[PDB]
């Protein structure tokens, strides 16, 4: 819909960061399902569950046969491989869904939607009428456009009665945030930490001599280099993803948000009786400024008694 | 547009269906993979160690594959998938069931249509103004229209009824699928061992198997139970908020209060939880309503309109 | 699109159902394509073409190379696999559609499409006439709206003529009712009575021993157990399926639907001279009837000669 | 582009019969794509280019490899599997991507199809136009739809005119047809009288014993009896399109429909000087009375020149 | 969109080839993808590096792993199937999508687009004018309408002198056209060259008798005779595609399409003022006779200043 | 959507290229995926770790299991194939998402965005303004028509003193052409650097002979050629790429367009009023030139002020 308007540049670039991430998360997981194994060698010379690693060069013979290696493959990938390697692309999806849950909940929750859909309703409307025009221009009036902008001026006297009671929508996005910077320290730690882990030699000691001969292998994982530039990758996107959500804290904490003063306006404009608004009003008026600051400006002059009077006054000229 | 009768709850439960559904396709998808278990016999017949010659072909392996898939794996780690498939369908299906039945919808929307046109008309506003021509006939024609829904809802009580029963129906399959998923998690096993009496066809009667992708179900079951316990979670609080008060009565108490009528009644049964609907999600609508129902405010329009006339 | 009012809530269930039996035929066919298979083990000890079943343990030494074995199994899979275990997502998918052709045939075809366009087209406008609304209510009419009124009744009169000559939809309906209990019938014995084929070990006796060395086999069918329980739950939607098309039969059975009443709202009604309507135009009123009676309740206003003689006058009022 | 009305019920059991031929044509092609292959195991015993076929069994060893197994089998399924069992698929989808040519050639081409759109607007134009309500109820007339009405009649007249000399329209409809009866006899033709030939037992004899040592192998063909079942149930969607482009060539043989009577519905109606029309528009309107006869009926009364008169002198 | 009537039945007809044809070019490209493959088997006996080609039979061992083998085919198949059987399905996909962009250049190309867009909208709209039916029946004129065929004509007048200055839609036409021609010239010489180089059996000397022991290996390529029959059915489709083009080019060369007449039109219709347009107009007014002459009948009556005329004195009468 | 007018044909050329790259990374990463490996056989003859090369032909017996082959291919692919031959796919998946980000930047940021719909919509309802077509004809005035003239000339100095006074929109596509021809260049550099290092033949020196026996091995790539034929082609796509943006850059330092001279516009028309727009109103009218400079035609009618005096003279007349 034309919510466009109430997403500011930085949650456009966490929402096309989430796009990407989620793709890494769809790749990895394919790759994980499909083609994720362990090449399992077994070390013909072993010294205290160590390989000891020692005419024409000839190959050794390890007596397995292919079920027997895929045996030893299944199990050194179960118990040796570590976690991270593993389940690396699913913790990056659930991480993904719960970036896009939080970026969207306020979307959602009704008591904060149905506030967002009013006043994105009547801001179009007020930035599509012919009396905001009229009115920063400065008697000719259509009648439709007459009682139009009378019901208008009406329902904008009614949604600032309706929402600026409350803070909802404020605190909602401020907790949004928060959870969304919390997330972004705890995966930087536990995946910067764990990443190092995902290596391409693997010794494993499974002990299933009975099953097989020997109890040491040499692994090679072949989808762990590329396990570790994805996570590299997705290491670059969770950092920018909380760069961008470090400064939104900043934007909602270097000033006050549940306070909006019309000052510049009333300066430029003649309508100087507009008045300052307070809370969820405050806040989203923000928000629509982070987007173009003109749809602000035609707002305003629908919130003055004096164009009410104006407004009045001519409409009584007029029918 | 039937999204100003979802509430968080609902809204909530129908994401964790979405994401059921996603976890159970996504191991429906896990199970296609061929490769499920693989079986070595036991007992087969610095140090050099060797390898133990088991004596068997491709086709014998692969047999023990099939047959100690059939005949050692749980029943659970096979089919658990579908078990999630059914469950998120049941769901679903049960969770829209006020919604979606015959009766119940033309009154849902009766009352979300006059509501919203009590929230766009100006003699609710006008109302408010009055307590603290073209608009008053609009005015005197809703009343009329507010008056035929007390005549026309406010009757039966098949939107309570038909709600609580799918609320019920949800918490019992909740529980069960918790209960009996709980129970059955720990069959979901790595190493399994198989007693297939084959030893006519391979030679080997006990067979160690591996089930390759057991942590991988594991892993999903236990995130479904998860999804499933704040699902219960979420119906039960469904249910408090149902039989904590009794919804089958709405006070209007609280606008008596605030609004100088007094003449506004409280309605009860259907009315009454449908306006408990709106307050879930917006408290100002029943507010706003309240002056339109009240009848000594259409005295007051009348007297109104006909002083204006 | 606008059909929604002509199908029931039998036919919405039907195809619901058609609609998983379809999802069943899908995943057993990609199943029977992909990974359907068998896993043929030669008997050593035969006794009149019979697996005779006579220090540490070791392997039978077949002596048979991979491509012998997938010869045998390739034959046997053949021969000796019954045609059910083999065809039975083929059967579902040959079942799903000629039940969906059965259940939308008169939408398709034209003879009884263009009458269930007409009434469709005419009923949903008089729905939305508002000298519907005018006469649920018993004006101020709009010289559109009063066009509107009186073409659109004299459109209910010929229509009324042209349809109640023939009544090729109810029979048409008759005819796929008939057709899918019949069929769901003939699902039912043949599913039931075939299902036990399907069996996880397969004794195969094929007589290829001058290519193998063997003449009896026993096979291992992966894809039974599984193919069993989507028969089983096949059936299940099939036995539903049959269900509601017996109830479908019995509401055409209980009433002439081709004698469709007035009775109850020519009472409710002030008009109370609205004519029985009779074969395809009494058909269709009764399906409205099971979608929505208010459907009814707005077309019986524009029947009655009553509400011709006040539309009459009140046109006459208005010009 | 509402051409749902020039299709009559053959037109559209022609067009699913078709759909489910794609059907057919795709998912054989898939299992002849992916899983059409050839298990071949040599004959051991040898008489004269020929399989001899002669306490506990033992396995018969070959001293094969995997791969001369595979080069066997590749040979074996090029050179002595029948090609109707290799190219079945590939057949049905050609033979069905023309019969979806032939069925859809009239409503692509521009010659056609702009006469087509002509005649469907003013036809769906006419059947909602208010004057031919009150001509069928038959003066109360407004201005604004007297106006519309004396338009629409004269667009009629001069659309008249602009069809009524040529005839391209059935011609193409005819051609369509024969070529689609002709194919149906020649689809059925060749795959009744090649359908023998997938077979699961396949001996085959491409002489490589200089590269494996046998020359007679015998080989399995897996996807053969599958594609016998698809084949014989492709032959009979074939045959019942068949049957019903027959009727529709019987159809188109029953009555020139070049000439379209109006002598019905200008006798049952009062205006008993409907003209009868030619050609193209004489097929179309006898394809919409396949679909409706309420559309005829009622473009009927603005061909008459009656019916002018008395819009004329209602206007006046 | 309304484009259709710019492309006549020969565009239409290349450009249902060119769809057919990028169905030939995916289907060899996956089947290039996942099966194109060579089954090598070392020739045992050779005379100077020739296969020599020379109680029941026994079967030839190589004493070749199944590695070996692969090694083997890979590299026969690198250095000795020849590169036409390798990258048919690519060529076929780089000529379609030359075909197409050819086909599809002036559509997208700003200068073209805009004169073509024009172009088409106001013939459109001068069909959709009723003064056209008006004056082809050649007083009964709306005022609203007669202001709109006012306001129409005075859109085709500048139209007129906006598009008729330059022909950059027909030189662009031109040069697609002999563009196609001679690609398809091209495409049909090195197809019909190179065809017979798919062959089955391949022998290959690719000396890795180091790594394998045998130097010749007959190899059999199993996606060769289709991907022969591929080929002629593209090589028939170019075929076809070329003489279309041939055609196409024959029609911008048999008469001056930069000077078009009126002559019929003009001639049969009562006004005999209707000037001869040229350049792009003219060719626009083909390509438009090429699809309907109705349309270009309704757009001479707007090209007549005598039908203006009459407009106007009708119009005057109205005011 | 209507943002085709702000894409010219240099625009559209590298949009459609970037599709062609995004089609080439897709494939190219499919194959990687599904079939990228390496075939390696070990050399039975070394020389100080390289292979030294050196009646009837018999197979070289080299005693390696299946799964020592595949360690083998596994460990010389991670560590002696070139990091170009397996990343090139991702690497170009990269370059074109970059590239699209770049080329659809000013269309996503909020500040621009907002600029580029406002100037989007003003123009295209000039475009199609009926007080453009009577003046540029140069009486009778429906009055909605000459009330929305007189909003629409109020609207356009609003949109003027909104727009004229900054250049963010011109700053942005300057920098998003300086990325797109920087990043051409870092990619013709290293890529054509880097491409001789996809070859077929790769040996291999790992130094695993504690597991297989052998030192050195002989592995062949069977997607190098491919990925020659892919990579080259990219090569070239890119350097169309890099010449087209290089036009585009040198398209906006030829001439300064940040001062738009509507010269020839006011020269042809009567309006001689026509004063020269500012910074990012010059830059967009530049834009819509390059598609269609009628469009600026038809827009200069609104910014003059002498056509100002002939509306108001005119709305004086019928009021
Ligand atoms: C022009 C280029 C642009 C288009 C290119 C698209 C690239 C597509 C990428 C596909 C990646 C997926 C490949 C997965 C398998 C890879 C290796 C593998 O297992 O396959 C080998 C093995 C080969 O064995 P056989 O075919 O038995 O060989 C003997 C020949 N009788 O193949 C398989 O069995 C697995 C096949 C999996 C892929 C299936 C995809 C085939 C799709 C068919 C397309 C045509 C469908 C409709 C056609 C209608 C009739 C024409
Ligand atoms: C996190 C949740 C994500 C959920 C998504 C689930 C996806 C489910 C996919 C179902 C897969 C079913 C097919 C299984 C085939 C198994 C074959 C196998 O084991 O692999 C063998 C072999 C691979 O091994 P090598 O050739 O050594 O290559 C690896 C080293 N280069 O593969 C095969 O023979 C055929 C593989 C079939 C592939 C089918 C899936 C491929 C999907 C492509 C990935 C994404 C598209 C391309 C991305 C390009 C970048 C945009």
């Amino acid at each position: 819909p034309a919510y466009r308007i109430l997403k500011p540049w930085w949650d456009v670039f966490t929402d096309y960061i989430s796009i990407v991430m989620l793709m890494i998360a769809v790749f990895g997981g394919t790759l994980q399902v499909t083609q994720d194994k362990m090449i399992c060698l077994p070390c013909k010379w072993v010294t205290k569950d160590s390989c000891n690693d020692s005419t024409g060069p000839t190959g050794i013979k390890y007596d397995l046969d292919r079920h027997q290696y895929n045996y030893v493959d299944a199990v050194c990938y179960e118990n040796r491989l570590h976690w991270f390697a593993k389940y690396f692309p699913y913790l990056v999806l659930l991480h993904t869904l719960i970036f896009l849950a939080c970026s969207n909940f306020w979307f959602k929750f009704p008591r904060t939607s149905s506030k967002l859909e009013h006043f994105v309703s009547i801001l179009l409307k007020c930035f599509d009428s012919p009396w905001t025009t009229r009115a920063l221009s400065e008697g000719v009036l259509d009648k439709k456009e007459g009682e139009q902008a009378k019901a208008l001026f009406e329902k904008v006297k009614k949604f600032r009665t309706h929402v600026e009671e409350g803070d909802i929508v404020y605190r909602l996005y401020m907790r949004q945030t928060i959870i969304k910077v919390i997330k972004f320290a705890l995966i930087i730690c536990y995946t910067v930490y764990y990443v190092h882990n995902i290596k391409f030699d693997v010794d494993c000691t499974v002990d299933i001599e009975s099953l097989t001969g020997y109890r040491t292998y040499r692994c090679a994982h072949p989808l762990a280099t590329l396990f570790k530039i994805l996570a590299s990758f997705y290491i670059s996107l969770v950092i920018f993803y909380g760069l961008i959500c470090m400064y939104t804290l900043w934007w909602m904490l270097r000033r006050s948000l549940k306070k909006y003063s019309f000052e510049s306006i009333r300066e430029e404009s003649s309508y100087s009786d507009i008045p300052d608004v307070k809370n969820d009003f405050a806040f989203m008026l923000h928000l629509i400024d982070q987007y173009d600051p003109l749809y602000s400006k035609r707002f305003a002059v629908f919130l003055s008694e004096v164009s009410e009077n104006k407004l009045r006054q001519l409409n009584l000229n007029n029918e | 547009a039937f999204r100003v009768l979802k509430p968080w709850w609902d809204v909530f439960t129908d994401y964790l269906s979405v994401a059921m559904l996603m976890i159970g396709v996504f191991g429906c998808t896990l199970q296609v993979m061929q490769d499920k278990i693989i079986c070595l016999p036991k007992r087969v017949q610095t140090v050099e160690m060797k390898g133990l010659k088991t004596d068997l072909d491709l086709q014998q392996y692969s047999f023990i594959n099939q047959m100690c898939y059939e005949r050692a794996l749980h029943w659970y780690a096979k089919y658990f998938p579908y078990l999630v498939l059914i469950h998120t369908l049941v769901f679903m299906l049960c969770s829209n069931f006020w919604f979606k039945f015959p009766g119940s919808s033309s009154k849902i929307e009766h009352f979300i249509s006059i509501l919203g046109k009590c929230f766009d008309s100006p003699w609710t506003t006008r109302a408010l103004s009055e307590v603290s021509k073209k608009e008053g006939e609009q005015a005197k024609a809703l009343f009329e229209k507010v008056k035929k829904f007390r005549l026309h809802v406010e009757e039966g009580d098949i939107l309570y009824a038909m709600y609580v029963r799918q609320t019920v129906l949800k918490v019992i399959k909740f529980l069960i699928i918790i209960a009996y998923n709980s129970a059955l998690v720990s069959k979901v096993q790595f190493t399994v061992d198989c007693n297939v009496d084959i030893q006519d066809m391979t030679g080997y009667k006990n067979f160690s198997c591996n089930h390759t992708m057991a942590h991988l179900f594991s892993k999903l079951s236990f995130c479904y139970l998860c999804f499933v316990s704040i699902y219960g979670l979420t119906c039960l609080y469904t249910l408090y908020w149902l039989f904590y008060r009794s919804l089958r009565e709405y006070s209007f108490e609280y606008v008596r209060q605030e609004t100088g009528i007094d003449d506004i009644p409280d309605v009860k049964n259907d009315f009454a939880f449908m306006l408990h609907m709106i307050d879930q999600y917006d408290p100002l609508y029943s507010k706003r309503f309240a002056v339109f129902l009240s009848e000594v405010s259409e005295n007051k329009l009348k007297q109104l309109n006909l002083n204006n006339e």
